[PDB]
RNA sequence: GCUUGUGCUGUCUUCGUCCA
């Protein structure tokens, strides 16, 4: 009766965007994001690689609540760095190794087939 | 024959690499 | 009747399955209570 | 960098090994395999004819359960997506099924492989019921005995676990990294010893039990990690692992699309 | 720089309840009538009885949000093998020269007993404390 | 059947739900503090002779007054390759850590009650009231209100 | 009523080994080893055949309502 | 039956469930509810734009209107009108709009016992068809989510809802009049992870702090410093508490008698909102008088012990979600060593019942003065019966590890105590039947599968048995007799002292 | 067959093993070292026979706390399962039936006669007892 | 006055291509209808809207 | 069924008697006004014609 | 120009649900 769509976890409206960026002033070079329409698998891979860069000093997420698809991300880099790029670099890391993972998986399915 | 049938010191070489009074053999009728 | 192939099948596991049953069940109690008694 | 060892294959199921790979990138392929990879499966049910004991909707529930062979489910399209009015051959796939109950006596099996592939899109091998074999009877729809006949027709669509788990691709994927508790990620119950109450892991060969002198090691990560794709026969289990990854980097590649976009 | 500094050796060692955390009990080699009472965390900086330990008490590490240590920068804390930093919760001006500081490092609580003026210095709001062996 | 009544409070997908080595996510979890204040030990016997007796092929006899003591189960679930009291070493599903804490894990009888949330929601603005005394007519059938 | 399509709790297909696994019964075998010979590894899928009533036999011989 | 009270419109009644991610004082309410109830606004120069889209949309679509009320009274309906984009509003009418977040909704349990069980939410609109409720204010209004229902009252204007945020709110209601003790804490899961996780020898990685410090609501953007530094970065959970606890708060207790060195980690100190020493339990963030929710709230105010809840809830949930809890049937059970002590003093309670039944039987008994030789005797047998229960439970209860999941429950105060784990472990111990032992039912004994006149303690109702252990068919028997009698006295009890109270309140 | 006034005069047998004169898990029997010797007159069928048709669903009934045995009997009455094998072509005012019935998979001796393996009202559901996110309390 | 009204229609667009309902509601540019398939009513512009006649499907020009 | 009704009640007929051992079901009763009054027969019980 | 359709008893009884 009151269910929701199920469609409504991942189609995305159109005036909703996907992606919401808004400073955050309390510290310096803070960025807060808003991911729509997304869940725990894209945000703990972003998370956990950008964790490891040098220039990123502060990176968390949250599900605020699991009856809503979306999740709001806080990120916070060196002076140096704008946090947008961290995030930029991040991306393009995961697909290369995400990439290079598959041809390697190809490579090994062709020896044992 | 059956494993009864097979000699005890033949039944002892066949080690795993005794039924218990809880665990039923399924049955679809039951009775009544 | 005309009873269906899986329903004879079925009938025949019930009854097989309650002989089994009515042979270890009994064999396994009276293993026990011999045990329980020597104790 | 990452590496990928394969230790049994089939076209059901791979046993593989990932190494050098964080274990957050293995979670999010483990999610993605597992509910974001598309199928194709019967979505649409409508009814000509039912005088079997079960209730239609009952049938409707059975049949969107029924695996379809989905290999080039990317060339077709999402029926949201499509600009034809109703549906076309370019984004649903049309089967139907007929069944019937002839003589006086006995019972008839209504099984998934009378469920006939009518229209579809040209020459993509999608839409047919997936069989083990070729005398494969396969999954037990429905059963009828004299004067009892089942005649519907059915549309498949392309959809992801997400919204209906009859969308998976993957039965379940064992997954299991440190067999040792090396890293001390998980304490031990236990009565009396917690080394002897435990029983070993099924990778427990594959790596070296920790020496007895050894101190605790705070500097390491999981680093291998052990997992088995099942899938329900309407994909390979390659085909699964590899869609699953091209399904992460299309997502990753949408978020960064994104990013360059804002400004 | 450093507030205090000593030599101990370690006179028990206990474990009790916790599986990561000991009470280590120490007296000054230097100096008797001086005590520590410790708790360390035993998977990192893992001790044994009778061991000897260079305990030094600093204001601060220097030669207000966390950051990760970048590598390129140096340290007090660079010289040894347990550093750890709490807040003094109790400075027990006692009998004529009998002195207590009480120090809390999160929940892992430390005693030191002496004599003022050993102790005079280490009346402060918080108190780094770094061990070496 | 032992008097452990509750509803759903939310629903996880397969891959949120946490998931032992073999791949195994549970149909359904309830709070461990279900347990202690009510002493519903048979609900944790009925447990672990179920996965028994599914691991082995069997059908459990929960027959009162018997023989049966849990240490012949325990021998038997740790004859099958499983830890003999019932716990399973069982992964996060968010981030795939494993847990800190084992989890007791095993098939149980659950039985759906006919009392269901949409039998049961009302809400009334406005309408019909009893001709005697002008006030809102009684019962979730006839749109009434409540008192 | 009739064999699930997908195991409950993992989704693996067991609903085109009810005939098969009645076979198997048929000829003697026990239900354990009669499980195992169908593949059926994690016992979430062990209770799916193993706990299934089949009432549709039952349905089935009430007289058909047309013709 | 209609003027005391009577029924009334603008109301709502469904299941209840819980929402960890809910403040203190939100309920979430389905939007079918949300669609059906109102509340009328009127219109003026400050949000004649929001009604107007809000007429529009209709009273199909959220946010929507169901009605426009003009001046002279009468009602527009939206529902039969064709022409709902050629109204326009004017000042002073009344649109009576859809419910909508941030609310003030009256929200109710039966039986009303107290005041606590009427207190003012603040609507949150959800799917799915339940009230969700923050599990903090599941004791005042004495419910839980296995199937009770909870009533919702709409007020219908400014100075009604005035009067409810302003008195009835459940932030103005933590303290009670009563006992002057909160009546909300931490309960449940919550009270046991904040157990677990205040333990001594808790520590979190750098990763996981940064999201525990993510979830504060009220976090200002500051990571502490580490407890360890060196080798490696390590937070206590004592740290991560301390970040959701106001500043300015100090609380002091002394738990018997340690030292401020607390080897134990008994005890408390919380000096300027950051944690020193002792585990967080129920005798801190429980409901009794004088811990930190009655600090917070006489220092700061209801609005920050309201968010207190929250901040302290979120962070203990999510450790507690990535470290897990269980309990299983391997912790009923205590091993051979204290199962034969449990054994030899149950054996030695029996034999000394026997001695006295002698004694009785010969003459030998001292008499309690102002009871029959009969009164003392049976007085006599059932404290020491009683005492046999209490030993073998002591035991049982001395054998458990740290790690047993019953104990960690009972330790942090969260469900359970001592007498389950004696029960469950040890020994059910003894029947009492209106305050005695099992009367003689049949003629001169309790059941026929006992002699004539026998006095002993399995022939009265004494098992003997666990609950682990199976208790055999005649305690079985007792055992339903005694609860039976609970059951009877409560279901007849309930009664008497509802008309008790009617007659004290009018 | 005895009645309630014929049982004051009858010495009785719980077991056929009572007939006859150092485990941690096993239950323990009453010592009854009050009289020299018995003589018995009856022995019962079965102790498990004292319950009723509700009350014989519950697995390990002995295990539990009584007031939770009375609460699943009060439950036991209103689970969906298959009340009847013609439910077609009944009009009742209401009927539940569950589509994929599952019999116990720990089941009582007693169940064989109330017909509980042929119309079961349940389903054998894998349960994990866990705190996991806070949505269980 | 409406003549859509109580007609079998089909969806061709949006999220719930290809689905048999009747229409309930007619103000205009927003039809209610109830779907056959789940047990919901929902809104719909009339341009999505496949209205039944005795000639197969015909768009909303009926 | 007891027909004592609820006027005039009392504790003792409600309680579960050691003389309905074997005769009547010692768990099930209902809950509320009804507990204790109504009865269930044991599962070998028989009535005297 | 053919123009759209607004209304519900009552009194007993029983059986249940959540607290008690
Ligand atoms: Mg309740
Ligand atoms: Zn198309
Ligand atoms: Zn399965």
């Amino acid at each position: 009766m009151n269910a929701p769509d199920r469609f409504e976890l991942f189609i995305l409206p159109d005036d909703v965007p996907k992606l919401k960026i808004t400073p955050d002033s309390r510290v310096p070079n803070c960025i807060i994001i808003k991911f729509e329409r997304e869940d725990h698998t894209l945000a703990n891979l972003l998370r956990e690689e950008l964790a490891l860069y040098p220039d990123v000093t502060f990176v968390a997420y949250k599900v605020e609540h699991p009856l809503f698809a979306n999740f709001v991300m806080r990120l916070q880099t060196e002076e140096g760095t704008r946090p947008k790029q961290a995030l930029e670099r991040a991306c393009a890391s995961i697909i290369n190794k995400l990439k290079t993972l598959d041809h390697k998986f190809n490579e090994e399915w062709n020896i044992k087939n | 024959l059956a494993i009864e049938n097979l000699h005890p010191d033949d039944r002892l070489l066949l080690v795993d690499p005794s039924p218990v009074f809880f665990l039923r053999r399924p049955q679809y009728v039951s009775d009544g | 009747v005309v009873a269906s192939k899986a329903s004879s099948s079925m009938l025949k596991i019930d009854q097989r399955n309650k002989k089994l049953n009515n042979r270890f069940i009994r064999k396994a109690e009276m293993a026990a209570v011999e045990k329980r008694k020597l104790r | 960098e990452p590496k990928v060892n394969i230790i049994n294959a089939q076209d059901d199921e791979v046993e593989l090994m990932l190494s050098d790979v964080n274990l957050s990138l293995a979670n999010s392929l483990r999610r993605t395999m597992l509910a974001e990879v598309p199928t194709l499966a019967i979505d649409l049910v409508e009814i000509k004819m039912n005088t079997s004991v079960l209730a239609d909707e009952f049938i409707s529930h059975r049949l969107g359960l029924i695996p379809l062979v989905s290999e080039d489910v990317e060339e077709m399209k999402y029926s949201r997506d499509c600009t034809c009015e109703d549906y076309c051959d370019e984004c649903s796939v049309v089967l139907e099924l007929s069944a019937r109950h002839e003589g006086e006596e006995g019972t008839t099996d209504v099984y998934s492989s009378s469920l006939i592939k009518v229209s579809g899109p040209g020459n993509l091998n999608v839409g047919e019921p997936v069989r083990r074999d070729d005398y494969d009877q396969g999954i037990l729809l429905c059963k009828l005995r004299n004067h009892q006949e089942l005649n519907i027709r059915c549309i498949a669509k392309k959809g992801i676990a997400k919204e209906h788990a009859k969308w998976s691709p993957c039965s379940a994927i064992a997954f299991e990294y440190d067999p040792h508790n090396k890293l001390k990620h998980t304490d031990f119950w236990f009565e009396v010893d917690a080394k002897k109450e435990w029983p070993d892991s099924k990778y427990a060969t594959w790596e070296e039990p920790p020496k007895p002198g050894e101190v605790f090691d705070y500097k390491a990560k999981p680093n291998r990690f052990y997992m088995t794709v099942e899938t329900t026969g309407s994909l390979k289990a390659n085909q699964v692992f590899s869609r699953g990854i091209k399904t992460l980097q299309e997502k990753l590649a949408n978020v960064l699309f994104e990013l360059e976009n804002s400004r | 720089s450093a507030l205090f500094d000593d030599i101990f050796t370690v006179q028990t060692v206990d474990n009790g309840r916790y599986n990561k955390v000991s009470r280590i009990i120490g007296i000054s080699t230097t100096n008797s009538a001086i005590k520590l009472t410790l708790d360390i965390n035993n998977e990192m900086f893992p001790v044994s009885q009778d061991d000897s330990l260079t305990v030094t008490l600093a204001n601060s590490l220097s030669l207000k949000s966390w950051r990760p240590p970048k590598p390129t920068d140096k340290s007090l804390a660079d010289d040894y093998d347990y550093v750890m930093f709490g807040t003094v919760y109790k400075f027990e001006e006692g009998d004529e020269d009998k002195i207590k500081v009480y120090v809390s490092f999160g929940g892992l609580l430390m005693c030191l007993e002496g004599g003022y003026k050993s102790l005079a210095s280490l009346k402060q709001d918080n108190l780094y404390i770094l061990i070496r062996r | 059947r032992h008097g452990q009544k509750g509803t759903i409070g939310v629903t996880y997908r397969h891959e949120d739900m946490p998931f032992s080595a073999e791949g195994i996510v549970p149909d359904l979890i309830i709070n461990p503090h279900a347990i202690p204040s009510r002493m519903t030990v048979a609900h944790l016997i009925e447990c672990l002779l179920s996965k028994v007796g599914s691991i082995r092929g069997y059908e459990g006899d929960a027959t009162p007054f018997t023989d049966l003591t849990v240490d012949a189960v325990s021998n038997l679930l740790r004859d099958n390759g499983y830890q003999s009291r019932g716990f399973e070493v069982m992964y996060n599903g968010h981030t795939g850590k494993k847990l800190m804490a084992q989890v007791f894990f095993g098939p149980t009888y659950y039985q759906r009650l006919r009392h269901m949330v949409d039998d049961k929601i009302h809400a009334r603005a406005r309408g019909p009231v009893q001709v005697l005394t002008r006030q809102p007519v009684e019962g979730r059938s006839r749109d009434g209100g409540l008192r | 009523m009739i064999i699930p399509v997908r195991c409950f709790s993992c989704g693996k297909v067991v609903g085109d080994k009810w005939d098969a696994y009645l076979r198997l019964l048929e000829e003697g075998k026990q239900e354990g080893d009669a499980l195992d010979e169908l593949k059926l590894k994690r016992y979430c899928c062990r209770r799916m055949v193993l706990t299934h009533v089949d009432l549709i036999e039952k349905f089935l011989r009430y007289n058909p309502l047309e013709k | 039956g209609n003027l005391m009270g009577k029924r009334v419109d603008f109301s709502a009644r469904t299941v209840i469930s819980g929402d960890p991610n809910l403040e203190l004082d939100q309920v979430g309410v389905p939007i079918s509810i949300a669609k059906t109830l109102s509340y009328p606004e009127t219109v003026t120069q400050y949000n004649i734009h929001r009604l107007t889209e809000y007429v529009r949309n209709g009273p199909n679509e959220h946010p929507g209107a169901k009605y426009v009320i003009r001046d002279n009274g009468d009602r527009i309906d939206l529902r039969y009108h064709k022409r709902a984009g050629d109204i326009v509003l004017q000042y002073g009418w009344k649109v009576e709009r859809h419910l909508m977040d941030d609310d003030p909704v009256l929200f109710n349990r039966q039986p009303s016992l107290h005041k606590m069980s009427m207190m003012a939410h603040r609507v949150k609109v959800m799917p799915y068809s339940t009230f969700r409720l923050n599990l903090s204010v599941t004791s005042p209004y004495n419910a839980d989510f296995d199937g009770d229902e909870m009533n919702l009252h709409v007020p219908q204007s400014e100075e009604t809802r005035a009067e409810l945020s302003q008195l009835c709110a459940v932030p103005l209601q933590i303290v009670s009049p009563q006992s002057n003790k909160p009546v909300m804490g931490i309960v449940q899961d919550t009270l046991c992870g904040v157990r677990k996780m205040t333990l001594r020898d808790t520590f979190i990685e750098y990763e996981q702090v940064m999201n525990m410090l993510f979830w504060v609501p009220s976090w200002d953007g500051v990571v502490p410093q580490p407890a360890i530094l060196k080798p490696k970065p390590l937070w206590t959970g004592k740290q991560l508490l301390s970040i959701a606890i106001p500043s300015g708060i100090h609380l002091q207790r002394t738990d018997g008698g340690n030292s401020l060195l607390s080897p134990k980690d008994n005890g408390m100190l919380i000096v300027d909102g950051k944690v020193m020493f002792g585990v967080v339990d129920k005798k801190t963030v429980g409901s009794g008088g004088g811990g930190l929710i009655h600090t917070v709230m006489r220092e700061k105010g209801p609005k920050i012990c309201a968010e207190l809840f929250g901040n302290i809830q979120k962070v203990v949930n999510y450790w507690l979600l990535h470290n897990g809890f269980s309990i299983g049937i391997g912790d009923a059970i205590a091993d051979a060593s204290t199962m034969k002590e449990i054994t030899h003093a149950i054996s030695s309670a029996k034999e000394q019942v026997q001695e006295i039944i002698y004694k009785a039987q010969h003459n030998e008994l001292e008499l309690k003065p102002g009871m029959t030789l009969r009164e003392s005797f049976e007085g006599e047998v059932s404290r020491t019966l009683n005492d046999a229960r209490d030993s073998a439970g002591r035991s049982a209860e001395m054998n458990l590890k740290d790690l047993n999941n019953v104990k960690q429950m009972v330790s942090a105060g969260s469900k359970g105590s001592f007498i389950n784990i004696a029960q469950m472990s040890a020994c059910v111990g003894q029947q009492m039947v209106e305050g005695k032992r099992i009367a003689f039912g049949f003629a001169d004994r309790s059941l026929p599968h006992f002699t004539k006149d026998d006095f002993s303690p399995e022939s009265k109702g004494f098992v003997e048995n666990s609950y682990l252990r199976g208790l055999t068919p005649q305690e079985f028997f007792f055992h339903a007799m005694a609860g039976r009698e609970g059951l009877i006295d409560t279901a007849v009890k309930t009664a008497e002292t509802g008309y008790i109270q009617r007659r004290l309140v009018k | 067959y005895v009645d309630g006034e014929e049982e004051e005069t009858i010495m009785i047998a719980m077991t056929p093993e009572d007939l006859q004169t150092n485990d941690t898990a096993k239950r323990i029997k009453p010592e009854m070292s009050t009289s020299s010797h018995h003589t018995f007159t009856h022995c019962e069928i079965h102790p498990s026979m004292i319950l009723g048709v509700a009350a014989s669903i519950i697995p390990f009934p002995d295990h539990n706390q009584s007031p939770r045995n009375t609460y699943q009997s009060a439950m036991g009455k209103q689970a969906m399962g298959v009340f009847l094998t013609n439910y077609n072509v009944r009009m009742d005012t209401m009927a539940n039936i569950l589509y994929y019935p599952q019999k116990p998979l720990a089941k009582t001796q007693a169940m064989e006669y109330l017909k509980f393996r042929e119309l079961p009202a349940g389903q054998n559901a894998i349960v994990a007892i866990a705190c996991y996110s806070g949505y269980n309390q | 006055r409406d003549p859509t009204l109580n007609k079998t229609v089909k969806i061709r667009q949006g999220g719930y291509k290809g689905k048999i309902g009747i229409v309930k509601e007619a103000n205009g540019d927003r039809f209610r209808v109830e779907l056959h398939n789940p047990n919901k009513t929902i809104p719909i512009p009339c341009s999505f809207l496949l209205i039944e006649s005795t000639h197969g499907w015909v768009p909303y020009e009926d | 069924n007891t027909p004592i009704g609820r006027d005039g009640k009392l504790a003792k007929p409600r309680q579960l008697h050691n003389t309905h051992w074997g005769l009547v079901c010692p768990a099930e009763t209902p809950e509320g006004q009804a507990c204790g009054l109504v009865k269930n027969l044991s599962l070998l019980s028989g009535i005297s014609i």
